[PDB]
């Protein structure tokens, strides 16, 4: 299973964001695809994931309201929408397939590690135009 | 048969003497015994009955593997009487992945979720026959309490939730009558995250000690008025917290209001009731695992969030031996209401590799006013030996 | 859960053991993944649980630890290996933190 | 107790709620299980039982060869409470290879055919005792409705046929008292084959939604008078039928009078019931083989045979997994009956040669007048790993 | 509740419906099955229970090797609700290698014999007690009827016997009110030896058909007044005669107060009763092995001796299949009391060396006033596929 | 329902007549059966309950090695209607590894013994509900009767004892109301060491044959004032002794007032009673092991030390066969109250090393007023052949 993200991003603040991760195969199995992001010269950051058959997502308390993770078997896409951009948000996004494939009530996420990431999506925000 | 209206006061307890074991796992070694999970004890006005989510499986049996899973279509309510195990003879009640059940005096309500995680129902049913069901209101594994709701003349209250269980966007206490859906009340106070709640009567009301999954080591309190429906919320004030995990005894700390955002996310489901300004709880002995359980009263520990004054320690299940959910009941004795619990005693995956399956055994213990002496009795099945 | 790294960067010469540090602020068990990123790519898995290699990484990438103190051992750094390396807890709650990440930097004269 | 009369209004019904599932075939593999096919679900006027013929063995056993075989000496009616599987502890009530049972409000009928296939006794046992017998009329597999029978005021209607499986037959109404059979009328009206009726009491009357095993793909009607023994019979109107095989739903259609001659040949039992001009109704996913289950509404689809406007659909069973018959049951509520229905879960041979054995599991719906979600609730057993 | 008196008029009878089978040998190949020999069937007011001697084990288990022996310590009288197979919740109801057992109309009697052959001793348990017993008069295998007996107005009536097999032995009737033993009448008229009577009402009275294993292939009738304790014996006229051995139809001849010396010695348990002048008689087809069973009625057979006119045949058990012991069970019905009977379907050793063990099943048909068709209900087992 | 008084006169007894046999060890063999010790036999007002203590396995299951050990968390009393056998459906009714029940006329009590050996709790559960508790008072194995406790008027004793196996310990009374502890009465009178009492109703009191485990091979007797809570102690006077170890008939002696102090030390629980002047005793047939066992008369035993006056000597089980403990139990008849006992059929370890486990049937006899033959009824498992 390769991933493929859409094209790079240039953004006023204030502003909202899409960017889309499709696989090379069939259309998206139960393993959670998840987003993460590095900021310019900096460590990686999850934000959230979503489970694609059962349509669940879940974020990072950093996101919470800002972003939405949103799934389609017909596009076979994850789409992921962010909200209310700015210099902080300037960043590279990617698309990552989890090992995990389940959420338990009681007992939560089994194996929450990426196996397979996207290329990235470069998301730029300045001020000036 | 009359209603219940549990108007009693509660009974003098010095603690918990030992009343029921099933030893199922150890009985499973040689013998067609249900997988199980989210066990839990409710009586008729005769008898206790036993409670678990079946996995649609005996343990030795193929369709064992793979039992780590909450929630599937062949998940179904188990009902024995208490100490009767679960047996190929056990009648599955409902099709459930969550329940919650209760005898009103005249009969038995059961609270029956299962289908879809995006798009769950749950089924009413009373005497035997579907009565109401409502659909999953905010899309995210609608579930409810793993253990017995209360019902005050005629009407029962269960606790549900939905989404990631944040307060009023999540949480609803619906009131039933007859198996009918009568009112629903959203959840009102300062408890932020509430689920699995393990609630008792308290005439002329019901309180329930619940799970917070996000931001309390401490446990969330809801109270439940049953006439006119009003809710109100906040946490156990005992600065020795019931939740796993939390921080150790020495540096915990609570609120009475708010969680109190030690070790707050994930959880466990157990119990507290008050007894004045005490209170009597139960809890895992390990801080950040489900092993071990004890029980004691912390003095003040019901209003007093710096309160650390334990005293009454029982070990239910030596700090070495697997425990689990667990969660209160109610018994209605002669002049008083008695407070039992049970402890789901979990055995294999994740946490044991001998094994390919999941499952559990319970003990139960009941409150006292006479005395009582110590001991550990854990699970007891030996995973090296018995069916893989 | 805080997740701290170690050395920040690590100079080590081609064909010598390189050695990596990540320590969590409570116990993940072995719940520990290390990845390898270099700059123009996304992160590529090393290790899970906090021993196993994933598919097709060399056997001289090595991984050991438990509780809170972790590590990567590398036996004899080739070109391929001059990278920066993250590891990140996956305890069964979220969220699921990373490391601020150890580059490995090649040593000359 | 009283004699039943169901003379309270139908339910209202948005759709159905998961009420019961008996995991059967997912315990054989780790349990002594009965082999069984042609279930269903009777109520007495507390608890519901789960009906079955047996095929004299247990799953996992050298008998369970060759019990794709649906009539032999051995086959008798097994009888639990529902939701309890058919383990060893279950009472055979009778010798059976096909059956219908009742409760009148006083006790059990159960009608109960056995020996030769040209020259069949059906047995009328009530209240535990043989009251009745008669034999074969047309010497070609005298047989009966394999779901429920309705008794309104003490006399109970049981539809049986005898004759041609592709052809023409011989379809009698017994109208039986405390098991004695008091009158006996021919099947009258425009229905031309009448198989495995699936019958509600629709006071002051009894309803029979029926398999035509030889011309329609439509469902033959008979509306069965219970005070003068009068027969009247037609098809379900609606252009989506609910017999399989059937046509698509964009070429079917289908008559009000007649068979539709539309894939008319074989069949499969169903239910459908009237509401209003409307109808609900069960079928297979698929039209050409026992796959998957959906329930709907059908607008004016009893009282239009051109309409196709579905609403309300559910899936109980994916069209990946297999069904099986299908049939009715009515419980009476506080104030209105409702209508539930079983599906039979097939597994085994002859579609499936993993294994030796031909046997059911069952899943259980009932009317909601409330909300529900999405699922699927197939059989869950897998074959390639459970006993041969 | 009152006491059973049985005086409603005996049901026309055409012949008999089928009513119940075990298929306890089929499962025994994959289920815990108690091993047994000599059941029978009786039934409280409401509902119809087996009854077997087991052999203290299991079919599948070491412990059903040479299970041949009648007589060993580990025998039980094993009680089940008709149509529920002996599984291990099965009931032992006392210690008996021979046994009666009946219902009063209030509560059950079981007459259980055990201990050595020279000095047996028979316990007389009413209403779950021990209430009497009595030692072996004749110091040579005390013995009873191995089915039901009968209560009129209180007084239970049992025929036993102790002395020789195959020669002069003494029997006597018991009256027994509550469990305890009142009356005993030795046996009087012209019976010259009298075995495991089959006994029915036939108000105010009750009569017995028997087994005569020594002068005999007519069967011996037993005559027993409740009121005055007085006793009449004699034979079953009919030229047809009932008991294993015989001569075949063509040559036998029977005696209305002597036994025929054709074939005398040795015999089988069965019955036989009258409908005015003539008798309805069960019997194996084979005339010389328990091979098949057949029912119908002799024209003039219970006052004619020289009559050989039989009507209203049935196979119950095709003539190569094992049949063994046969009993008649009376039930009342709404207006008149009905004759039932059961075939014990004896599989293993001695005939059968497939096997080590020797256990059966039953099958148990009723009279009908209504209409019937053919079939064979036999045990079914396959013995070369199944526990050795 | 009213409570039990006992008063009726003792019935009649010539000796015992055969009752009731479990065959578990042999069952067992082929079959999921509890492994158990320390059975008992108690009645409710209609029916007869066996009761053991249950080692939280199954005998063919790894969990049975090693329950030669008497005391473990995983021990729960079991019970059953007398004659079913302990399969699966057995309800475990409390945690214990030391038991007392009896029924009051209105419910059940069950007396709980559970913990560390050294700070060990008895737990009261009556009507289904656990209602009082109490602790080891002497820190060295608080212990109980292990057969049924006594009930006049609604007050139920138990007699306890905590202290020296062999040596000086604290036995007391508990008088217990609806569940309560009302008394406590220390033992008074001459009983130097009190054990295992095997107690009889004996109205107005209850009378209890008990083991001495120090001193005595002649039985204690502790008399118990139901009223005034006295208690006058003492022991069984006759020449022959009914305890294990013991000295031959030729060579034994006893007091009325003091142990005999010949093979004083140790013991086996077992029973007796007065009959005016002389006794009724059981005892194991061999003087030094649990082997055989044989019930007689002796003439003024209850009076005269010096009588050796034996008469009505039964075999039970023959002198080459395990017995085990026996006791005990009063059965009220329509005109007097009977006595029953059982005997424990022990096998496995650890006299037997044909096996890993250790486990037990048992055999049940009543007192006759009629006559009685002879046989053994030994426990009757070949374990050279079974599950090891
Ligand atoms: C969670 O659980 C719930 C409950 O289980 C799920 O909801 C249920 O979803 C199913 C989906 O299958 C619904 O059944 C389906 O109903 C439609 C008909 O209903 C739609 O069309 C109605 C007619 O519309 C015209 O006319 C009205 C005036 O009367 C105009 O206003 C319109 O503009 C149109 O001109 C319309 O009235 C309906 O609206 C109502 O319901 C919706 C919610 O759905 C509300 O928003 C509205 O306010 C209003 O209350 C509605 O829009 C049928 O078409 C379906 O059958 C077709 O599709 C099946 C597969 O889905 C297929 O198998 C059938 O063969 C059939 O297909 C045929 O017909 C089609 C055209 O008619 C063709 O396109 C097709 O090729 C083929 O020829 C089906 O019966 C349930 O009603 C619904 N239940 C409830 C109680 O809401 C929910 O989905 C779950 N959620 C998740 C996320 O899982
Ligand atoms: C659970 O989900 C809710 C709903 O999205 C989260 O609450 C939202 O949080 C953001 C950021 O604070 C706000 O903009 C929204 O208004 C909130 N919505 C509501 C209804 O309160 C919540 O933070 C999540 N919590 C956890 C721990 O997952
Ligand atoms: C099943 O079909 C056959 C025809 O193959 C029916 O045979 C009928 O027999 C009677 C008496 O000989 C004739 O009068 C009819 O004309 C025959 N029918 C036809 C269509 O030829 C047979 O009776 C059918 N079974 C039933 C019960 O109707
Ligand atoms: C629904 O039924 C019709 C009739 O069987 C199908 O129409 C046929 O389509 C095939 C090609 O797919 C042609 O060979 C036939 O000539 C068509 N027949 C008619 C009468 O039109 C239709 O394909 C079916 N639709 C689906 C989705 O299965
Ligand atoms: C059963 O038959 C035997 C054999 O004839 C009977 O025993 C004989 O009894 C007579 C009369 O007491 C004696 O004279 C013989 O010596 C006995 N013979 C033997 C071989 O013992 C016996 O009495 C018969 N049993 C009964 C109950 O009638
Ligand atoms: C059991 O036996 C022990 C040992 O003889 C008793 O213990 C003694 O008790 C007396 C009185 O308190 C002391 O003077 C001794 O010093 C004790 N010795 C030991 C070894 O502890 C004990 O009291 C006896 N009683 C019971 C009820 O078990
Ligand atoms: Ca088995
Ligand atoms: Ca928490
Ligand atoms: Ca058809
Ligand atoms: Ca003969
Ligand atoms: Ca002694």
């Amino acid at each position: 299973v390769q991933l493929v993200q859409s094209g790079a991003e240039v953004k006023r603040p204030g502003s909202s964001v899409k960017v889309s991760c499709k696989p090379s195969g069939g259309t998206f199995s139960n393993n959670v695809i998840s987003w993460v992001r590095q900021a310019p010269g900096q460590g990686l950051e999850w934000m959230g994931g979503i489970i694609p058959t059962s349509g669940i997502a879940n974020y990072a308390q950093k996101f919470q309201g800002r972003v939405a993770i949103i799934a389609d078997k017909s596009t076979s896409t994850v789409y992921m929408a962010l909200s209310s951009l700015r210099s902080e948000d300037s960043a590279v996004y990617f698309c990552a397939r989890a090992r995990s494939d389940y959420f338990n009530r009681d007992l939560g996420w089994e194996d929450y590690y990426f196996e397979n990431w996207g290329q990235g999506t470069l998301v730029t925000v300045s001020s000036a135009s | 048969a009359e209603y219940r209206n549990w108007s009693k006061p509660q009974c003098d307890i010095t603690g918990f003497a030992p009343f029921s074991k099933d030893n199922s796992i150890r009985l499973s070694a040689g013998g067609d015994i249900w997988v199980t999970r989210e066990p839990y004890v409710s009586c008729d006005p005769d008898k206790c009955y036993q409670f678990a989510l079946g996995q649609g499986t005996t343990l030795n049996n193929v369709h064992s593997n793979n039992t780590v899973r909450d929630r599937t279509p062949y998940r179904t309510l188990l009902m024995n009487e208490l100490g009767v195990p679960f047996h190929l003879g056990t009648k599955q009640v409902c099709i459930a992945w969550s329940s919650s059940s209760c005898h009103d005096g005249k009969a038995w309500l059961h609270v029956c979720i299962t289908g879809d995680d995006k798009n769950a129902t749950a089924s009413f049913i009373y005497n035997g026959r579907l009565v109401d069901s409502v659909v999953s209101w905010s899309k995210e594994i609608l579930r409810t309490q793993e253990s017995e709701c209360v019902c005050i003349n005629g009407t029962c209250t269960v606790v549900m939730t939905d989404g990631n269980a944040t307060g009023k966007a999540d949480t609803k206490i619906l009131f039933i009558e007859e198996g009918k859906i009568v009112h629903t009340s959203t959840l009102s106070g300062s408890a932020q995250h509430v689920e699995e709640c393990s609630c008792y009567p308290r005439y002329p009301g019901v309180r329930c000690v619940c799970r917070d999954n996000w931001k309390g080591s401490n446990r969330p309190i809801v109270d439940i008025n049953i006439k006119d429906h009003s809710i109100v919320s906040s946490y156990v004030c005992s600065g020795l917290v019931g939740d796993t995990p939390r921080k150790n005894d020495s540096s915990s700390s609570s609120h009475c209001l708010d969680p109190n955002n030690e070790e707050g996310g994930h959880g466990v489901k157990g119990w507290a009731f008050d007894d004045g300004n005490d209170v009597w709880m139960g809890r895992t002995i390990n801080e950040t695992s489900r092993l071990g359980y004890e029980t004691f009263k912390v003095i003040e520990g019901w209003s007093n969030p710096k309160s650390k004054l334990q005293i009454n320690r029982q070990v239910i299940v030596d700090r070495g031996n697997r425990s689990g959910y667990s969660g209160i009941f109610s018994v209605e004795g002669k002049s008083c209401i008695n407070r039992c619990f049970y402890v789901e005693l979990i055995r294999g995956r994740k946490e044991e590799t001998e094994v390919l399956w999941t499952s559990n055994s319970i003990v139960v213990f009941c409150g006292t006013s006479g005395t009582y002496g110590t001991g550990s009795w854990p699970d007891g099945a030996d995973l090296n030996l018995m069916p893989i | 859960i805080v997740m701290t790294q170690s050395p920040a960067t690590l100079s080590v010469s081609p064909g010598e053991r390189a050695t990596l540090s990540c320590r969590a602020s409570q116990s993940v068990g072995s719940s520990l993944v290390w990845y390898q990123q270099k700059p123009g790519q996304a992160p590529r898995l090393l290790i899970y649980g906090a021993s196993t290699r994933a598919t097709g990484v060399p056997a001289r990438f090595s991984g050991s630890g438990s509780g809170t103190e972790f590590t990567l051992t590398i036996s004899s750094l080739q070109s391929e290996d001059f990278a920066v390396y993250y590891c990140q807890h996956y305890n069964n709650w979220p969220p699921w933190t990373f490391g601020q990440g150890t580059k490995v930097e090649i040593k000359r004269t």
